[PDB]
């Protein structure tokens, strides 16, 4: 029950109480002296029941218990308690060091028994002499204690993610040392679910980023991936051993995605820049490799018992690559050499995580193969509208590979100028012509129309539609490539008709700014307007640049302009009419017309400001230009009797979008 | 130009002259092992005020502390110390007749060689003092008390790896400008292909890190001068060796990929001057760092300027004419 | 870009001192941030302002320069341009007036 | 250790002197905020002074910084230098704390330790695969026993016939030459076990010498 929070709620809170007063002193709003309140009945026996229920745990009940304190330490405050009571569990034992009856749920007993677990499975290790008849050995963890270290760790691992606290002062503790036992316990035979959640741990704790930059450096001198491969070494070691002999033998896969969560972690805190210096050239590259040349490249190659398994690989390598290229920026030094002296030989360092994947991502990669042939296979299953196995973890593969693919085009212009100051001799393609690359699978250059092919998904994965309408505004400014989108949407009359739709779907969307402005509101409801608002915005963006390059162009296609005879020949039309589809300005109009039989004037001038602001643009545009002017200004007094509907609405008033209604007027008035 | 001119009886040879930060006083120094202080008179003279031994070796350099840290004098010796010296006020113990007001404060004796050098440093810096020796290093020490200046401390040893024969600090005041030690070599050998090095403080490891080296000094170098910054985007850099140079050293900003490693410098030669025909053995600028003084065996002293087109020239010869 | 080249020289000031002041070098770069803030909002007015008072005087001039002469008479023509004038004037006499408006207006009262 | 926690160190070495205790706590917990801070953001630098300033330090003198962080590594520095009789233990727990944290150890701390035992300083680049400082400190340590600096490795009297006889960790230099040859497919790990090697007869030939000359002085 309380291992999920979704409103932030802490009702767990009834099942502690505090025994020491918090001493938070960042708060300095109120001078009501409210005089020690006693603890209400309710929490006295909820917080008693759960001490309670600790008294003498016999085996059996062990396990609920730590599940029962691992929801209960759901949440900041929770946590800190849970923390709190794990501590004082402990603190009772000095001096008797032969009357074994410390409790079995506390601190000092769960890392003194992973020292023990450590301190024994290192000394088994096989001398290699001792070639005959030994017994079975009697040493290996049996499942009870498996099962109750990995609730211990869940609960660890619940602690460290929410309280700060409890990351620094179990990582401080000079006889408990937990990053040290843990990826000690990583290097030994125990199985890849106990060092999946072994992994997790250090994941939670990663979070400080004092841990994180000390965890870096005991990552890469514990080798559990092997950054430094030996000349004479016939076998890799650690966890591209693992991945390739033990998971890939199971066809489940934790060891990996929960090393891809402990990376996923340590991005967030940074990585030191002279990570693997004097052992290997300095930089990421290295984890770079495993996770796109080990784990990424080979996730459609392996089998899984889990079909969904299959996406809950992909999320958390994405997420990676995602958080890898969205906080590198471009310096002119990514495109300079940098030597590091080695073992007395001049080496060049590795370059930064993100200019590798600006490099994999502006070439004919495969990677780029893999990226664009998930968002194909995103839609693919999308366009089924079924439940599927692991249909979340999906949908979330393609929002990271949108992303990526939106974060090279922020940042390409950029990568391609500091390459041609610098004159070093590489050589990359713009993603903009990439993404018109031949489709393997299809034989078609169709990447770009599946990135479009989200829109018809707009009301059921908007954050799918918003970076689709993001990155095809991105594409849009390039007046060369505009005549040949206008192609490629309009050569399969059955994709052309759910283009159109897609498009439209965001636009006619009734969803208002008012509602990201309410404080009652959810804050996840908040966001998908926020989002949905966005995806229009860059829908008005694209069509506004789209119209200011030279037909044929994207725009007179989305608005509904006659692309197979001269522009100015259209006969434009009310949607259904002779068989006309609705378009983008059938929805541009709708929402300028919404409100125009009243007192009040058009209601987008009031409950969406900067939509309306860009809808008049759009239709200044239309009406500009020499080949749109015959058509629009026909259909404008011919239908909708437009300009005299509008103007009898002027000015228009509200004193916080003055700048945004004198452009609204501005255009109207042209 | 005018001279007037003073009997200075030391009963050696003078090895350095040094003026007050006010030019209303002046420090000699002689291998007779004594250093003298003469006082410029409120008349237009001068008056030897102070006279006395300092040291057991010949005495190569002296120079005074900036006046915010009082009356403060640095001798340093063949003897291989550098010794401090405070002119104190009303101190002068009769019991004991014909000693200086000037008491030694402290001996530094850590030097394995001749001192050959001595210089306070800027003193937005604090109250540090800078030596060299024939060892091949330069020693940074520290006063933690202004006034308790027999208190010294060794905060830095700087090593060379070649004699030590003259150390110039940078007068930057500007905090855009790490502080920066320049250090000359006499040292004969054709093994060591450059007589210059640049030490930069490099804050980011709590050391002066050798920045730079000028691998066109080949030649054995006897004194070496930043020049005053007038708000100047680099700095100058004159140097005494066969002949007069003069170096610009402009700092190559960092691009933000390049943490914890020193600056670099976009360096030039803007003058190399062979006039005095042999060696050059000072090297010293004016107060605003627009005009080189600088000596050698043609018995002148000749001054150095910039042009309005930063061509620098000779613009003057002080000589003697022996009447 | 202000605020990642303000925070980048309050990371380059290496001293003990820079490290005390460093609360006050980021609450002076919050009001200089502020103050730019500022500086945008009143650029995206002054446009606003002149793109919405250039709209307007285009406007205008098409009711006089390309409507026919038998859609406003010689007298109501004449008063709407005395009116105009004089409405237009007073908003440029005023002196909190702005003088990135004034290149519109001199041009609307030449035509007028 | 809870005095080391909040960084009142001078206190916690004050009870350490009035109930025996070793200053190995003060002395790993103090190298820990020197690293918390190196690698710690503009609240962590605030968060310093608060603590530095509780441990007497107010007799300042300017222009001795690491950068930003600092006075922590002075007030180390000073700690080292004042507690001496112990000083093994404290250079090899912070040299320690420094290479298990991935540090590189400061030059003052290097030639602090090398007085101190540069075989612990060998040993710990062992542990922590230094090997090209490992080679460059064995350069130097069998340099400075041919009296090349002998005082920054601590030795009162180089290598003579009119000495006490001198010592070398040769245990750890047979280590360094097996650690560059477990390599032997790079050509530097070749230069670097030569570097060694080439020297050690060097060094040995006048051990030699040394050898035949005192024994030509107790034969008399």
């Amino acid at each position: 029950l309380y291992k999920k929070n979704p409103f932030h709620l802490e009702l767990a809170l009834e099942y502690w109480c505090p025994t020491e007063p918090l001493q938070t002193p960042t708060i300095m709003g109120s001078y009501l002296g409210v005089a020690h309140q006693r603890p209400p009945q309710r929490q006295v026996v909820l917080s008693k029941f759960v001490r309670q229920m600790g008294d003498l745990l016999p085996p059996t009940i062990y396990i609920p218990y730590l599940k029962m304190l691992q929801g209960l330490a759901n949440g900041p405050q929770c946590a800190h308690y849970c923390f709190s009571l794990l501590k004082v569990n402990g603190s009772s034992h000095v001096e008797n060091i032969q009357g074994a009856g410390g409790s079995p749920v506390s601190w000092e007993h769960f890392f003194h028994s992973l020292m023990l677990y450590h301190e024994h499975l290192r000394k088994d290790l096989p001398s290699a002499d001792s070639v005959q008849y030994r017994h079975l050995p009697s040493r290996g963890i049996t499942q009870k204690e498996q099962d109750g270290l990995i609730a211990f760790l869940q609960l660890t691992s619940t602690i460290i993610t929410w309280s700060e606290n409890a990351r620094l002062a179990l990582c401080e503790h000079p006889q408990w040392t937990p990053v040290v036992v843990i990826l000690g316990l990583l290097q030994c035979s125990i199985p890849p679910v106990l060092k999946a959640e072994l992994l997790k741990t250090l994941a939670a704790f990663g979070k400080s980023p004092e841990i994180a930059a000390s965890l870096w450096q005991s990552l890469e001198y514990t080798q559990i991936l092997q950054t430094v491969r030996i000349p004479s070494q016939r076998q890799a070691i650690g966890i591209e051993v693992e991945l390739n002999e033990i998971e890939s033998r199971c066809e489940e896969y934790p060891l990996t995605r929960a090393f891809c969560q402990l990376i996923s972690t340590l991005v967030e805190s940074s990585f030191p820049s002279n990570l693997g210096a004097g052992l290997r050239p300095p930089g990421f590259d290295p984890y770079l490799q495993f996770l796109r040349d080990s784990v990424f490249l080979r996730f459609r190659t392996r089998a899984y018992r889990r079909a969904a398994e299959k996406w809950e690989v992909a999320e958390v390598v994405l997420e990676v690559f995602y958080k890898l290229l969205r906080d590198y920026e471009p310096q002119l030094e990514d495109f300079v050499d940098q030597f590091v002296e080695l073992q007395g030989e001049e080496i060049i360092a590795y370059k930064p995580p993100g200019f590798s994947l600006m490099y994999h991502l502006l070439n004919e990669s495969p990677m780029l193969e893999l990226a664009l042939s998930l968002l194909e296979e995103g839609v693919k299953q999308l366009d089924t509208y079924a439940p599927f196995p692991g249909k979340k973890h999906l949908e979330k593969a393609v929002q990271h590979c949108l992303a990526l693919l939106n974060l090279t085009l922020q940042k390409e212009n950029l990568f391609m100028d500091l390459l041609r100051e610098s004159q070093l001799a590489l050589i990359v393609c713009p993603l903009e012509q990439l993404l018109q690359g031949i489709n393997p699978r299809t034989k078609k250059a169709d990447n770009v129309v599946n990135i479009a092919r989200y829109l018809y998904h707009g009301n059921t994965n908007p954050e799918l539609a918003f970076e689709s309408a993001k990155i095809l505004c991105c594409i849009s400014c390039n007046s060369n490539i505009q005549i040949k989108l206008v192609g490629d949407f309009t050569h399969d009359q059955s994709i052309s008709q759910k283009l159109m739709a897609g498009f439209v779907e965001c636009l006619d969307c009734e969803d208002a700014e008012e509602f990201v402005r309410l404080e009652e509101g959810s804050e996840l409801e908040k966001k998908l307007v926020a989002i949905r608002h966005e995806t229009r915005i860059h829908i008005l963006n694209l069509l506004i640049t789209s119209l200011e390059c030279n037909p044929p162009n994207l725009a007179l296609y989305l608005l509904g302009f006659e692309l197979k005879k001269p522009v100015s020949t259209t006969n434009l039309q009310d949607p259904g009419v002779l068989g006309c589809p609705r378009t983008c300005l059938h929805a541009i109009l709708n929402i300028l017309e919404k409100g125009t039989e009243g007192r009040t004037g058009p209601v987008a001038v009031r409950e969406s400001p900067q939509l309306a602001e860009l809808c008049y643009q759009v239709i200044y545009q239309l009406c500009a230009c020499s080949d749109t002017s015959g058509p629009t200004m026909r259909y404008l007094r011919t239908s909708q009797d437009f300009l005299f509907s509008q103007l009898q609405y002027l000015p228009f008033s509200n004193k916080e979008y003055e700048i945004s209604m004198l452009n609204q007027m501005s255009w109207l008035m042209k | 130009f005018v001279a007037r001119s003073i009997a200075a009886d030391h009963k050696d040879l003078i090895h350095d002259v040094s003026f007050d930060f006010h030019g209303r006083r002046m420090a000699t120094c002689s291998s007779d092992q004594s250093v003298k202080v003469w006082d410029k008179s409120e008349s237009g003279d001068w008056h030897c005020t102070a006279s006395w031994k300092t040291h057991s070796g010949s005495v190569w350099r002296v120079t005074w502390a900036h006046p915010e840290f009082g009356q403060v004098l640095a001798s340093c010796s063949f003897d291989r110390t550098a010794a401090v010296w405070e002119e104190i006020v009303g101190e002068s113990n009769d019991k004991l007749r014909g000693q200086s007001h000037w008491v030694k404060r402290t001996t530094l004796v850590d030097s394995r060689t001749s001192v050959t050098d001595v210089k306070f440093a800027p003193k937005h810096m604090g109250l540090m003092l800078a030596t060299c020796s024939a060892d091949g290093i330069v020693r940074i020490y520290e006063a933690p008390d202004v006034m308790n200046l027999s208190q010294w401390s060794l905060q830095h040893e700087i090593s060379c790896k070649l004699s030590c024969s003259c150390i110039s600090w940078n007068p930057s005041s500007s905090r855009a400008h790490s502080p920066m030690i320049a250090v000359g070599s006499d040292d004969s050998s054709p093994n060591a292909m450059a007589k210059v090095q640049i030490f930069e403080y490099n804050e980011n490891t709590r050391k002066y890190a050798k920045a730079e080296t000028l691998m066109t000094v080949t030649d054995p170098v006897h004194d070496i001068a930043f020049a005053p910054n007038l708000g100047r985007s680099f700095h100058i850099l004159a140097i005494a060796t066969k002949d007069v140079r003069i170096f610009t050293l402009k700092p190559v900003r960092k691009e933000l990929t390049s943490s914890g490693g020193p600056t670099k410098f976009e360096i030039h030669i803007v003058a190399q001057f062979d006039n005095h025909n042999s060696q050059v053995w000072r090297v010293s600028w004016n107060i605003t760092g627009t005009v080189l003084a600088s000596s050698g065996d043609d018995g002148c002293v000749r001054l150095w300027k910039a042009n309005y087109m930063d061509n620098w020239k000779c613009t003057g010869i002080l000589k003697g004419n022996g009447s | 870009l202000l605020h990642r080249v303000l925070v980048a020289e309050v990371n380059a000031l290496q001293g003990m001192a820079a490290i005390g002041q460093r609360p006050l070098l980021m609450e002076e770069i919050s009001t200089v941030l502020q103050y730019v803030v500022g500086r945008n909002k009143l650029l995206q007015c002054l446009h606003a302002k002149r793109h919405a008072l250039e709209s307007w005087r285009q406007l205008v001039e098409i009711i006089l320069t390309a409507c026919p002469q038998d859609l406003i008479q010689a007298e109501d023509r004449q008063l709407i341009i005395r009116d105009i004038l004089q409405d237009v004037h007073d908003k440029i006499l005023d002196d909190e007036a702005a003088q990135e408006l004034m290149p519109v207006v001199a041009g609307a009262v030449f035509t007028l | 250790t809870l005095l080391v926690q909040a960084g009142l160190f001078d206190t916690a070495i004050s009870l350490c002197q009035t109930f025996k205790l070793p200053l190995t706590p003060v002395f790993e917990g103090l190298a820990f905020k020197c690293i918390k801070l190196q690698f710690g953001g503009e609240a962590a630098q605030a968060e310093a002074w608060a603590w530095l300033a509780a441990n007497q330090l107010s007799s300042v003198i300017t222009t001795k910084e690491s950068s930003a962080t600092d006075e922590a590594w002075r007030l180390l520095s000073t700690y080292l230098e004042r507690y001496k009789v112990q000083n093994n233990l404290y250079h090899h727990c912070v040299i320690n704390k420094l290479l298990s944290h991935g540090v590189p150890l400061p030059n003052w701390l290097i030639n602090s330790y090398k007085k101190v035992d540069a075989a612990e300083l060998l040993r710990l680049y062992l542990n922590y695969d230094l090997l090209e400082e490992a080679v460059d400190l064995v350069s130097e340590y069998v340099d400075a026993v041919l009296g090349k600096g002998h005082q920054y490795f601590g030795i009162e009297f180089p290598l003579s016939a009119t000495a006490p006889m001198v010592w070398l960790p040769y245990s750890s230099i047979d280590q360094l030459l097996q650690a560059l040859g477990e390599n032997s497919a790079n050509s530097h790990n070749i230069a670097l076990s030569q570097k060694i090697l080439d020297k050690l007869e060097d060094y040995q030939q006048k051990v030699d010498k040394a050898t035949r000359d005192l024994l030509y002085r107790r034969t008399l």
